[PDB]
């Protein structure tokens, strides 16, 4: 996260860390949506151009963290994966369209003041909150600059941008399964997700029922916090039918 | 820079 | 099941559940043109 602040303890209890076993390193961010399901971005697991193809056995999921490099004894939980499901139409060949994946944990995690699931939005919430100008929040232990890394979880609140502007900022083809967020050069506010943050959540807080809903997944961006560019996120609600399906089928 | 974690989570 | 999630989703034990606000959520609620 670039130009973000340190999160508070228990601010994002659904934030997850995808860690690799060998080498031991931070792979991506992810979110806890049920006591047995984690949601992340498919390009964190599969991206053939760079020979990335991880399997259950190569990842660990760490939940309840604040510190990036420390094993927070008696606070965080480490789960193993049972299964990884990538969206059948994830487009890694062109624009990372449908960059979403679900991971089933080996065993359920118990909630605590530090571990708690995020809600997934329903058509009505999507409709009333996914409007350009409204702000969302992104969290992660990603880079602090394009070209270092933070000791704790960082947070930044960004507004959603009108789709025309998003399309007019890149050469890449935007589909209806993506949305972009960030500030315009002419706003005097900065912020963006960056490398290391992919897979984590973009959430909004409903003013009707006070719950936090995850509207997007950090997907891609060109550089980090560059002026004129924006960050793109997977549109969770448009892919929700796929989510429901694998969770009530597996 | 990551601190080690309990061997039991590698297996 | 989903729709919302585990029934209990979106409320944080250290904030909502205790009626405590984090320091920047107001920034969000204000961008929705007054969330109260
Ligand atoms: N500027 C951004 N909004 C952004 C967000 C996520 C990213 N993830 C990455 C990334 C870069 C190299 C390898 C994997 C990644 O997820 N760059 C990213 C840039
Ligand atoms: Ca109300
Ligand atoms: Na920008
Ligand atoms: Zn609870």
């Amino acid at each position: 996260i670039v130009e973000g602040s340190d999160a508070e303890i228990g601010m994002s209890p659904w934030q997850v860390m995808l860690f690799r076993k060998s080498p031991q390193e931070l792979l991506c961010g992810a979110s806890l949506i049920s006591d047995r399901w984690v949601l992340t971005a498919a390009h964190c697991l599969l991206y053939p151009p760079w020979d990335k193809n991880f399997t259950e056995n190569d990842l660990l999921v760490r939940i309840g963290k604040h510190s990036r490099t420390r094993y927070e004894r008696n606070i965080e939980k480490i789960s193993m994966l049972e299964k990884i499901y990538i969206h059948p139409r994830y487009n890694w060949r062109e624009n990372l369209d449908r960059d979403i994946a679900l991971m089933k944990l080996k065993k359920p995690v118990a909630f605590s003041d530090y571990i708690h699931p995020v809600c997934l939005p329903d058509r009505e919430t999507a409709a009333s909150l996914l409007q350009a100008g409204y702000k969302g929040r992104v969290t992660g232990w990603g880079n602090l600059k394009e070209t270092g890394q933070p000791s704790v979880l960082q947070v930044v609140n960004l507004p959603i941008v009108e789709r025309p502007v998003c399309k007019d900022s890149t050469r890449i083809r935007i589909t209806d399964n993506m949305f972009c967020a960030g500030y315009k050069p002419d706003e005097g506010k900065r912020g963006d997700a960056c490398e290391g943050d992919s897979g984590g959540p973009f959430v909004m807080k409903s003013p009707f029922n006070n719950r936090w809903y995850q509207m997007g997944i950090v997907s891609w961006g060109e550089g980090c916090d560059r002026d004129g560019k924006y960050g793109f996120y997977t549109h969770v609600f448009r892919l929700k039918k796929w989510i429901q399906k694998v969770i009530d089928q597996f | 820079d990551f601190e080690e974690i309990p061997e039991e989570y590698l297996q | 099941t989903f729709g919302s999630g585990e029934a209990d989703c979106g409320l944080r034990p250290l904030f909502e559940k205790k009626s405590l606000e984090d320091k920047t959520e107001r920034e969000l609620l204000e961008s929705y043109i007054d969330g109260r």
